[PDB]
């Protein structure tokens, strides 16, 4: 393959070889995995050659026989390579899913899958419960029937792995998803019943906590004001507000909802009368009375919202207060090997974090006795973060297997992510952390340094900084960098450390962890890495990345404030490392990480392809664009080019040392840094 | 300002355009330029009105009348206007912007909208009209020089070096050599094949001059076409002789002391009417009338609060 | 304070709330009197 390539003549040969290998060593893992992946590539080669030739009657019927000739070997092979690996089967299991979803509606592919699902152990599927439930409502009947039957048996053993994603699906807006999820829950109830009732309540109450009525009305009136006064979209304004009226038409279910309907509810209902009068009259004097009432409650809410520093369970949701010694386990703790750390009790107070999104700080008591703190984010879809955490798990496995990486103790710091709805979900709170912006703020207030000193120096030298040309910007940026000693993080890393011996270990960890997430972020495409989005462990010294909302070079694509920096490698971070510079620990660590990922490119590619192609996550790519299938193909191709090293130039392949060096120059380039949005803080 | 034969305007971040006098060094009158800086000035060959390319507006102020509001405010553009050319007949006006869309503006026509457009891949950094008034050289951030023909629209794209932003390029009045400059600090000289009607305009690479260490900013031949001034971010305005491509004189504004960071970039090079003197703007807020042979600051112009990005110079009788 | 936890409501609102409740409590005994609260007052404020 390396000499010839993939084409019509090599595939029958390399299959002849792998078949012989399988014969001479049946038990050998690699012989089956290579045969399976080769068949699977022979499938996708002839599929993409059909679309290249046929799209751009008899040929498709021949293609049916042709692909099914290579599809059944691939399935049988992946199932045998799953059992042999017994703990490193992620790649293989996802490939099974891709094959099943695409071609499993065929009778013959279904048969192979049925025999396989019987043979394979049920613990294997727990890895890929997200990807299964994503296709819970597949239009193909023969596929969907086998999904249900598999989920049923995942319910009967390891139900704690299923209740959370099933409860989220059960309350989906689209009818087919919720129907399928409820039909599966109906079967799950007979085995336990208690689990289904507990998780359905807890999740409903957590959602209620995650977005209160006055918070929903606040975001709704902001959207409705932008539609009316901005866009003059009156029918769309009613579409925003009428769910909030139907929301309150349930009635007061808690004391907080009672006191809301008392204070505001009368005015909202009165404003709805003017809205319903406008619907059957069409007067400006009618609708202006409604906007007067809407802006009355909006101003009262805006005045209230800073005062909501904390929420008491007795008021917001007493159901959760009553909850004692639940069998439903703590989210994202369940392991089939470990003993279930079930929820003991929920603490009565919720320390509401004062941010733009106003996250909560949930904390649960475990049955083992340890407290578990969480972050309850509202209106921020966490399915991306869930998928991204699956990727980090894979990469950590790969680094553990490589001896060089293991010796260096390379790994990505990750945290639990548990979605609760399309809007809200739970994030696992990482302790002993604080944002880089906070650290620098507190150091500069201690040392009496102005927090915005670099920005102020720029605006002093050239007050039109935003509107300056590229060369002008580079001058101003460099003048700021030369006239500010960028050592605040290095200095504060020293002062914070109790002793030099610890400091050295903290700094080694810091440098290596940063390099690891620089390369992984580059491949994944992770942008929008301002200092609020990365946090530093004040004990281990390892860096943590959060809020992976932007992926696949979305930041580069967007017209406004495009980011040309692949990963954050700013001057302050470089100073925090060894005095010599990036040439030492950072560069060597980058080489090792890149080499391992390139070696295991097939595993990384398989995980990436599945979540990108997922229909639920297609929305982000569609929003980035300006059909959907073509956009997804381009994104996958770019990621593949990065792993190969042909990203910079398609014509010439680049070795790992050369690729890393070019990446470092681009990240640290003054011209690229200056363009970046000022909120990104290219100067720190 | 206008009645005086020599003109010497100056403008930068302070929102003014100060019209100096070469014989004295006194600010005669300022002119307001709100909403933006000025990226490039240009006197018209007719000398009736100056130009002032800024952000989303090419303004053109009166040279004769004093203290007037902008005569023309060509709006309807975005992402700045890097440069402005001028047709020797005085009818057409060229521009270049970061929107990757060159333009031409008919001053005689009252229409606000432009006339022609030559879109390119990457943002256009500099324009330069060929003295024959038939070819329009167009640099860009990707490195691609172009020659958008003003009669056949046959652009002959050419990339001297891949992935280096060419920042300025000029062609001497005798159409002998064309020089280009990039952010590496090279000076690619091209020998012009003598074609006018044929419009072959073949560019023969002569010499890669290792002009500067750091970003170079503007190059411009003299009217004699014997000297090639080349400005850079190293605070030195080198002057290369056209024949031998050697450094005849190096005009530097360095401190003469290692303890002095970012004194200021030098991006001005306008030859005198007879190539005896050479004006030069710097980021230390000071224009400087240099001497070519000796290399001495004859007069210094001061009073600009902020940096000085533009110059204008006109000795046309 | 006046059967109201001041730290639950935040500083400024709590001070207004306690003044309102205190008025009600007194209005149980003397409902027909002009009440006028002074909340962290100055000296002039008390004088006037």
């Amino acid at each position: 393959l390396n000499l010839q390539g993939i084409n019509e003549s090599t595939i029958p040969k390399v299959l002849q070889y792998y078949s012989a290998a399988t014969e001479h060593d049946r038990s050998w893992y690699k012989a089956w995995h290579a045969w399976a992946v080769m068949n699977f590539e022979a499938v996708l080669h002839y599929k993409h050659q059909n679309q290249a030739r046929d799209e751009k009657k008899k040929v498709t019927e021949d293609l049916s026989k042709t692909l099914l000739m290579y599809t059944v070997p691939a399935v049988q092979g992946f199932f045998r390579s799953i059992s042999l690996s017994r703990g490193n089967n992620l790649q293989d299991t996802l490939r099974v899913l891709t094959l099943w979803f695409d071609y499993g509606h065929w009778p013959d592919v279904n048969e192979a899958l049925v025999e396989g699902v019987k043979a394979i152990q049920i613990d294997t599927w727990l890895q890929v419960i997200p990807q299964l439930i994503a296709r819970i409502d597949t239009p193909r009947p023969l596929v969907g029937r086998l999904i249900h039957q598999l989920l049923t048996d995942i319910g009967r053993y390891h139900p704690q792995a299923l209740i959370y994603p099933l409860t989220v699906a059960s309350k989906s807006t689209t009818t087919a998803r919720h129907n399928a999820a409820n039909k599966i829950l109906k079967n799950m109830c007979e085995h336990s019943n208690t689990l289904v009732q507990q998780a359905m309540m807890v999740s409903e109450e957590l959602i209620r906590v995650a977005i209160l009525w006055h918070e929903m009305w606040h975001e709704g009136l902001e959207e409705a004001s932008r539609l009316y006064f901005g866009e003059r979209n009156v029918k769309g304004m009613f579409e925003v507000l009428e769910p909030l009226h139907a929301m309150m038409e349930r009635g007061p279910q808690t004391l907080k909802e009672t006191s809301f309907n008392q204070a505001y509810g009368r005015d909202l209902m009165e404003a709805q009368e003017w809205c319903r009068k406008y619907m059957k009259s069409g007067n400006v004097k009618d609708l202006t009375q409604a906007w007067d009432l809407y802006y009355h409650v909006f101003r009262r809410i805006s005045k209230q919202l800073p005062q909501l520093t904390s929420l008491e369970l007795q008021y917001v949701s007493p159901k959760l207060l009553m909850c004692r010694d639940l069998e439903l386990a703590v989210p994202g703790t369940y392991d089939p090997n470990q003993p279930i750390i079930r929820i003991q009790s929920i603490a009565p107070s919720l320390q509401v974090i004062t941010s733009k999104q106003r996250p909560r700080k949930l904390t649960l008591m475990g049955s083992n006795g340890h407290e578990f703190v969480f972050l309850l984010k509202g209106h921020e879809d966490l399915r991306q973060d869930e998928r991204v955490m699956q990727l980090f798990g894979l990469v950590n496995t790969l680094l553990a297997n490589d001896p060089t990486s293991l010796r260096k103790n390379l790994s990505i710091q990750r945290y639990a992510v548990i979605p609760l709805s399309t809007n809200s979900g739970l994030i696992g709170w990482v302790p002993h952390c604080d944002t880089l912006h906070a650290l620098i703020r507190d150091y500069r207030e201690k040392k009496k340094i102005l927090l915005n000193i670099e920005h102020r120096i720029m605006l002093r030298m050239a007050p039109d900084y935003d509107h300056l040309t590229l060369m002008q910007k580079v001058e101003v940026f460099e003048h700021a960098v030369n006239n500010t000693a960028g050592d605040d993080l290095a200095k504060l890393l020293w002062l914070k450390s109790p002793s030099s011996e610890v400091w050295f270990d903290r700094r080694t960890n810091y440098t290596r962890s940063l390099a690891v997430m620089s390369m992984v972020g580059y491949i994944l495409g992770l942008g929008d890495r301002h200092p609020s989005n990365l946090m530093l462990d004040r004990l281990s010294g390892k860096i943590l990345h959060i809020d992976f909302g932007d992926c696949f070079e979305v930041a580069m694509t967007r017209e406004k404030f495009p980011e040309k920096i692949p990963f954050r490698l700013t001057r302050m971070l470089t100073n925090a490392m060894e005095v010599t510079g990036l040439d030492g620990n950072y560069r060597i660590t980058c080489h090792t990480v890149m080499e391992v990922l390139r070696e295991h490119k097939d595993s990384v590619m398989a995980v990436l392809e599945a979540f990108v192609y997922d229909p639920l996550l297609n929305w982000r790519l569609m929003d980035t664009n300006t059909a959907l299938n073509k956009k997804a193909i381009q994104i996958i191709n770019r990621v593949r080019d990065k792993l190969t090293g042909r990203d910079f130039s398609h014509d010439d392949t680049l070795d790992v040392p050369t690729q890393v060096e070019l990446l470092i120059k681009q990240a640290t380039s003054h011209e690229n840094l200056c363009q970046c949005y000022i909120g990104w803080c290219p100067f720190w | 300002v206008g009645s005086d034969p020599v003109i010497l305007a100056t403008a930068g971040y302070d929102h003014t355009v100060r019209f100096w006098q070469a014989h004295s060094g006194i600010c005669t009158r300022t002119v307001q330029h709100q909403d933006s800086q000025v990226n490039a000035l240009e006197v018209t060959p007719d000398r009736s009105m100056i130009a002032a390319a800024g952000y989303q507006h090419i303004r053109m102020y009166d040279l004769n009348s004093n203290n007037p509001n902008p005569i023309i405010s060509y709006d309807g553009v975005n992402k700045n206007i890097a440069s402005v050319g001028f047709h020797e007949d005085g009818r057409w006006m060229y521009t270049g912007g970061e929107d990757c869309t060159a333009r031409i503006w008919d001053l005689r026509s009252r229409n606000l909208q432009c006339q022609r457009i030559f879109q390119v891949n990457a943002p256009i950094n500099c324009v330069c009209l060929h003295p024959n008034q038939a070819e329009l050289i167009v640099g860009d951030q990707s490195g691609a020089i172009h020659i958008w023909d003003l009669k056949t629209d046959h652009n002959e794209q050419l990339i001297p070096e891949p992935e280096v932003s060419i920042t300025s390029a000029h062609i001497d009045p005798d159409a002998s050599y064309m020089a280009a400059v990039n952010s590496t600090g090279n000076c690619y000289v091209w020998n012009l094949t003598g074609g006018i009607g044929d419009e072959v305009t073949q560019l023969i690479p002569k010499t890669k001059i290792p002009a500067h260490t750091r970003y170079a900013l503007q190059c411009r031949f003299s009217p004699d076409s014997t000297l090639l001034a080349t400005c850079s971010a190293d605070q030195t305005c080198k002057i290369w002789r056209t024949s031998n491509f050697s450094l005849m004189t190096e005009l530097s504004i360095k401190s003469g002391n290692p303890g002095e960071s970012s004194r200021g970039w030098m991006w001005g090079c306008a030859f005198s009417g007879d190539s005896q003197y050479i004006v030069t703007a710097s980021s230390d807020n000071l224009a400087r009338l240099w001497c070519v042979e000796t290399g001495e600051i004859k007069r210094e112009y001061g009073g600009h609060q902020k940096a000085v990005v533009c110059l204008a110079f006109n000795d046309s009788v | 304070e006046c059967w109201i936890d001041p730290l639950s409501m935040g500083p400024q609102k709590a001070l207004e709330t306690i003044g309102a409740n205190l008025q009600k409590q007194y209005e149980n005994w003397q409902p027909r009197a002009r009440y006028k609260q002074s909340l962290d007052p100055t000296v002039d404020e008390v004088k006037k």
